[PDB]
């Protein structure tokens, strides 16, 4: 004598792939007035990021199959591309350039690094000149710009800022985001300390390779995470327990040369350099880096053996985007060496200076059909960033050895977001229960 | 909100009715995705309300009805599915044939109406 | 779904649930689909609001306090609920639909104010 | 009296209506541009017993909507493609004579010209082949221009787009339904006594052609002739065959493709040299099927023109190739075939080879503010299609002693999309109404 | 429609069905703004119904609740402006009363 | 505290109204919603509503919509960048009257054609206002190399049609029917409507042409009457008819400028060359001002002398009366109208006009439209329905007030019709104490 009864408001949910909305706090769009992030992720949030603890709930998480990562990746690309649509197309610059070397008060570390180029710019022609970095100019003393034969170069608009601000992803009604609070969670499998939230904690969409800057830190220990740690085709994301401070600069005091190339269409060229010309560079504390790397090794040996030799080595060959520390400082684009950071063998005066290159024609997101030109920044650039995680890869062939080699590397971008979104899962709420079984009318 | 996994208690279903307050709490390029999300939120709301309506459960959180429980669906008696099992587990146990129970609920309400009108 | 369309008026009364079930649900293509979903909701809500105004919310069949006017039709119940279908009926009383609906709204307005 | 108003929701009634239909399809095509909607594995028909409904294939809503959607998709697919505007230069064109058969002596030209390069300060000299239909004289002398360089920009169609028709199923949302006529001879308009309800259409391939309709549906048992005001010449005549006729078409020349970079990320695909000898493109229709097929049409046709007269077939009237010839799209190549070899007969009340012309500059929606350049295909083309119907017209006049002459017609794409969508109509479900009963109080 | 706006609070209660029905009954690229407008209109409609739902007034035009005597010389657009600063308290109280009424189920 | 739904209340709100019209025109292809053949209005007995025409968001929306449509219409058109070349002119002296000496010049130039490797030499006429001499006489277009100059499409009409703005669901538009309402403050006799009346989007400067007339005397509306920084909008009771012409029988040469592009050049004038002009009935104009003056005295004193004078300065857009007749652009001299002193105690006025082709539409620097020529003789007739006036900064040190024509900002033209309308949001849910 059992009967169907219907219950609405039942605490049941299912894994789901949906569209999350992007939100920011109420000050971000008052201060960062022309910032794309604040402008578009305009929904106010975080008055209180209140969690609901789920007593006795075990939930399975998987950071490498997380749709939140794929959505963020797409949202970042889409916004970036939309932001450049109304910007000046630098097609008048695809002419033969005549260049000479800048030899004026230059250091020995930059001979041949800067070039002084001139050309005939669009019934009228005007001879103009500007400075370019070696990386953007290819010989054909006749030269042309890189990415002038395969794609158009779009000048980034100087009125819009891309400076990262925290971004919160928020569930639409009918959905919820679950968090894994287990400390020392390795990105996969069951999590027993779980809570429910409306939005994520706020992730800054910082773009870098090899070293991950301005992210969150591990609570107790360095955490090594990978899809398959015994493979070689997978990257290892290392989340640090403490941040490492890195101080970067572009010491040259630059000027800006504004050239009109059409009806309100302006091109911004590097004008000249005030004072001595010196190499861009980044510093880290030597002592801090040494301790930090030692912590990484201690938590890495657990997967390789405590009698296994762990050595670090620098990157393999390839384009600068993957072989160097791709990094954005002050709005300028840096490509730092890093070989001074990953050069040691671990067996069971106070700083490191990394030289950096500067490049103005940038091919973002590993695409090749588009190129962006970064307008010069006047004055001197200095920034201080926090290294919060590393991306390492492992050499194969170790079967015939007692030593493993780890190298910095990886430029897929998704990994820079997997490192922050690893603790979140999206679930659909299914409030209607049909038949717990109890009574007749 | 999702405050419990304390077996199939059911004594505090009011808490999740906040998802029925979902609308009260509220250059286009990718704004389409956001527009689609708003439309879907509305459709989900309306579909649950339509379904409770067609079954004769509208306006209630706990609806005691006229469809008998079958042993072909689940035969765990009662303590097993009330004191010891959670809602997530229960949903798994009766994950299949929900369209059967739902179809029966609609037939029952149609009969109740024809017998009154 | 519409299988009962050729059946008589009193027969088709058994498929009201069947049709109600599919009235809400059942890059050029993308925009068409979004527009179609919005329309489905708008039409659905207009019909449900109207039942609400008439005091018939939540029911597929409801009776109200409105006498059938002898001028709307001149046919026996044995001739209305049988011997014809709803398509035919709808055409026969088509010119009074807005009258009947106005009366239904007024009758419920009175029923409701009478309750304080 | 004592009858009272009772309100019923979920009532099976409807009215004719115009709504938006959406795409569904089965498992880089322009006909499936995010058509991420499956069809049912069983798009089950619901038969409506005792329902008779009125259909009208003319003045429908589905035909115009289909036409609009096709043009929109077409344009959307061409938007993100290379413009060939920079190629409107003077061409230096001579005759292609090496290994050319007699039929082809003047058909192709070898044109050299100045073209742009990646850099603004550089120029290159290139050459390509052209069909004479795409190249005209500037004044008189080897100086030529492309046919549309005084009309519109020419957009190169994007490579990796096949444009091959996929049956498209049109589906009605929510409270709308598509009613289908299951009669065998409903004859375009009027009541259909055997109907059913469906949610989506059967799947219509958007085949674009003129005069002869290819790869459509066949009539059941007998030929069906449909025309609005058939005893006129004002409207055309649509003939649906009850059997197919195969037509075998080819472009026998082993053409090649010459890829030329014209700018920073832009490529032009030129017709290159031809390997082997050059022959004329053509279509083959078997006499063994055509004569019988045409005779069946005539027998059915001679109902409306009296049962005692002579029916004649003749060729098309003068005009543009898009209306005077039979247009095909095979492998992406555009053919303009001569059908006077088919429509030449006298019917008394008792292998056909069609030469073809080819074009690369296309204006298919009868618009001239746009034009498309069809890239060359690096290979030899053969296709066999099913003729499933005809669009015919007739001569006007009066005192001709009941002599009837029929000619190929059409060219208006909305009439190809009446060969399908003639059995379907969209209605709006209006599931709310009232009726009297013995229920005196609320 | 709004013809009763200038009359009196009491009498205007007799036109509630007119106003309720008239608020629901009513190439493509720029038009996205109109599509957004349609969606927003639907949400506004549902917002009111959703408040009636949580307050326990669903399906009604005149709802009796559990929370001087003029109604003649004052009209809507006067009286309701005077309580604008008190109204949010009332809405909170209406929800709270229903939350307690829900105990009896 | 009873909850009621369907309560007749509202609050002021800013929303987007949609355009509708009666049944190639720029508004006709936008305002695609047909209007109601029999629009209804609901009188609200005993409803007083505060109106403020100077804070009317409907005006701001219309302003934005008009500009947007105009710009969108000009996107798929010919850029005239290819024509920024040295031009070589000779003064045209071919049977030109005295008042037209120096107005037209005939330049030869080297322009593009169908093929990019060919050039053609053409000749065309220009109005002096569009051409600048560079120091044979060499010429360039005004702002030849700094502005983006776009040819208007010959296929689009900008003739104003009486477009209506309509409320979206949830909103209503209220009208002020008070015959003497001065633009601000409470209004009795308020009605509810779904759509505004049809308002022709007429573009003008000093004189407001076409639209509605006041029923009871001349009505003078301003935001702050004692503030000389504000314009005065004066609405007339009877229109003043103006007969305007472009008397020269001009021709048009359609020449090829690109592969699928045509440029329209002014060709040889077929007939004799005369000055463009507008005719104002003299007696009507004098009566019209007398009515305006009486109403001005009500604000400035019944013992105050009222004087009219021409514009104090500025460019053509504010110093002349500008308008568009059939696509042609006129800049007329109104000093012949605003020249009198009013004492408390069969003829006509001809206003000479200039024609200009490159238009700095909506006063945006760097953006201009090239108006193609129109062949034949052009005539139009228009109604002066109102005036825009300003006063001289003479403080209080005078017994005479001097009024001059205004112009410039377009929002003030649209305020002349959208002054009686207000948009409100309907809020049907509310509560009240009852015995239940
Ligand atoms: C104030 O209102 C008045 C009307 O009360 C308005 O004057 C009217 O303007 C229109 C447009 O300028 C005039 O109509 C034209 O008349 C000529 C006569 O030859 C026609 O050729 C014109 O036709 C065009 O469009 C055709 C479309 O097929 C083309 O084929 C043709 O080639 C032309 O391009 C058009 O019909 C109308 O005659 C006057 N009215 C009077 C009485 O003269 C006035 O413009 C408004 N005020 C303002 C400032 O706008
Ligand atoms: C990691 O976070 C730090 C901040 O916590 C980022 O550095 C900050 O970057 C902004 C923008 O580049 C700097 O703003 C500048 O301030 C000067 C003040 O005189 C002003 O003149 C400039 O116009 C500009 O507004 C800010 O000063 C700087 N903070 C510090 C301490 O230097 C850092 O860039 C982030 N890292 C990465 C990789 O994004
Ligand atoms: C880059 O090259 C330009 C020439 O192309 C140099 O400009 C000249 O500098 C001298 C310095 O005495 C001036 O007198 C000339 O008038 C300048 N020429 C022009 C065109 O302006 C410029 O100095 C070089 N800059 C660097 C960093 O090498
Ligand atoms: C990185 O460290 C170097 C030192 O190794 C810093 O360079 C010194 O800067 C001081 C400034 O007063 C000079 O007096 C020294 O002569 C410089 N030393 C050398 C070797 O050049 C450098 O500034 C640091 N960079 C950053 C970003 O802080
Ligand atoms: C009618 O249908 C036939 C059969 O699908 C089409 O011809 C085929 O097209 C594909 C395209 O990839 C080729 O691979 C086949 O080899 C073709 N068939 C033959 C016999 O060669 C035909 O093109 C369709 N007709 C039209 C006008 O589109
Ligand atoms: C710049 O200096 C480098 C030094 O190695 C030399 O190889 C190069 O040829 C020089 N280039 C120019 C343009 O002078
Ligand atoms: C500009 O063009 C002239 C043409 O004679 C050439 O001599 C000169 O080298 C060019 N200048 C540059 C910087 O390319
Ligand atoms: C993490 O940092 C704390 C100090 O904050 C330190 O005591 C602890 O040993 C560090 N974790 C590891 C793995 O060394
Ligand atoms: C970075 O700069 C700060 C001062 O702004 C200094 O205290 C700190 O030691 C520097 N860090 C490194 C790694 O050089
Ligand atoms: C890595 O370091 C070695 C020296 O140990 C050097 O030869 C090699 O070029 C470096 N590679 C990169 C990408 O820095
Ligand atoms: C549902 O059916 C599948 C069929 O393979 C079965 O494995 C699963 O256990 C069933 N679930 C329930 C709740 O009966
Ligand atoms: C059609 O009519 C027959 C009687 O002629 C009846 O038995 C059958 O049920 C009807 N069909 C429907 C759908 O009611
Ligand atoms: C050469 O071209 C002309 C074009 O008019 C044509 O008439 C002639 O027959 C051609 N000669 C050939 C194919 O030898
Ligand atoms: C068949 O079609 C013709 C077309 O003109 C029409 O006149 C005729 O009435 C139709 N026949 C029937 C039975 O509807
Ligand atoms: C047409 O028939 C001829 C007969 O000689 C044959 O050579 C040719 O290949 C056929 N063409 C097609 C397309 O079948
Ligand atoms: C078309 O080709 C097929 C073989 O693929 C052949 O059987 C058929 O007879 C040919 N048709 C014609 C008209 O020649
Ligand atoms: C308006 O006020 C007058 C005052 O005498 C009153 O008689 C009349 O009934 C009022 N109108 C309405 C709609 O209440
Ligand atoms: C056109 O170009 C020729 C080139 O010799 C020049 O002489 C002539 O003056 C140019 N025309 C104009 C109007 O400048
Ligand atoms: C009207 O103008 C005077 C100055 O002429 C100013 O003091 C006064 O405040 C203004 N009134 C309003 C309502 O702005
Ligand atoms: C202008 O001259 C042409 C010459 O052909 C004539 O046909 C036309 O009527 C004239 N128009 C006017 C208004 O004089």
């Amino acid at each position: 004598n059992l009967w169907v009864t219907v219950y609405y408001g039942v605490p049941v949910w299912k894994d789901a792939e949906t569209t999350l909305f992007c939100a920011s706090d109420a000050k971000a769009y008052e201060t960062k007035k022309h910032n794309v992030w604040a402008t578009h992720c305009c929904v106010p949030t975080d008055p209180n990021p209140q969690e609901i603890h789920l007593e006795n709930v075990t939930e399975e998480f998987n950071m490498w199959k997380n749709n939140m990562v794929e959505q963020m990746h797409t949202d970042i690309i889409s916004l970036w591309d939309q932001s450049l649509k109304p910007c000046v197309k630098l097609t008048p610059l695809c002419v033969t350039l005549q260049c000479t070397n800048v030899t004026n008060n230059i250091t020995d570390d930059m001979r041949g690094e800067l070039k002084n180029c001139s050309f005939n710019m669009t019934d009228k022609k005007q001879k103009v000149y500007s400075l370019f970095y070696r990386l953007d100019v290819v010989q054909i003393k006749e030269y042309r710009l890189i990415n002038c034969n395969t794609s158009a170069i779009t000048q980034a608009c100087p009125k819009v800022s891309f400076e990262p601000i925290p971004i919160h992803y928020c569930a639409p009604a009918g959905f919820a985001i679950l968090k894994c609070k287990d400390k020392k969670f390795n990105g996969t499998g069951p999590c027993t300390n779980v809570s429910t939230v409306q939005c994520t904690h706020g992730i800054k969409p910082v773009v870098s390779t090899q070293l991950l800057l301005n992210g969150s830190l591990a609570e107790e220990e360095v955490i090594i995470r990978s899809e398959n740690i015994t493979n070689n085709a997978k990257n290892i994301l290392v989340q640090l327990n403490e941040s490492v401070q890195i101080n970067c600069t572009r010491p040259n005091n630059n000027t800006r040369k504004s050239i009109r190339i059409g009806p309100g269409q302006w091109f911004y060229a590097t004008g000249d350099i005030i004072g001595d010309i010196r190499q861009a560079h980044c510093n880290v504390s030597k002592a801090t880096w040494n301790e930090t790397l030692g912590k990484v090794v201690k938590q890495l040996r657990k997967h390789f053996g405590n009698n296994t030799i762990i050595r670090f080595a620098n990157s393999s060959g390839g384009d600068l985007e993957v072989t160097t520390h791709s990094f954005n400082c002050g709005g300028e684009f840096f490509y730092c060496n890093t070989s001074g950071l990953f050069n040691s063998t671990w067996i069971s005066n106070d700083s490191i200076t990394l030289p950096c290159r500067i490049k103005q024609i940038i091919n973002m997101w590993q695409r090749i059909g588009q190129a962006m030109y970064a307008p010069p920044i006047q004055g001197v650039i200095r920034c201080v960033s926090n290294i919060t995680g590393l991306i390492l890869t492992r050499d194969g062939g170790s079967t015939n050895s007692t030593t493993e080699t780890f190298r910095p590397g990886g430029g897929d971008m998704r990994d820079n977001w997997r490192s922050e979104l690893y603790k979140y899962k999206v679930v659909k709420i299914e409030p209607l229960g049909v038949a717990p079984t109890r009574c007749k009318r | 909100f999702l405050g419990a996994a304390g077996s199939t208690m059911g004594a505090a279903s009011m808490t999740l009715t906040v998802q029925a307050r979902n609308l009260l709490s509220g250059l286009t390029v990718w704004g389409i995705k956001q527009l689609q999300a708003r439309v879907l939120a509305v459709e989900r709301y309306l579909r649950d309300q339509q379904l409770l309506g067609i079954w004769g459960c509208s306006g209630k959180l706990i609806c005691c009805t006229n469809v008998p429980w079958n042993s072909t669906w689940s035969n765990r008696n009662l303590s097993e599915i009330w004191d010891n099992m959670t809602w997530l587990q229960w949903d798994k146990e009766i994950s299949n044939y929900t369209q059967i129970i739902y179809g029966l609920l609609e037939e029952s309400q149609n009969q109740q109406e024809k017998n009154e009108q």
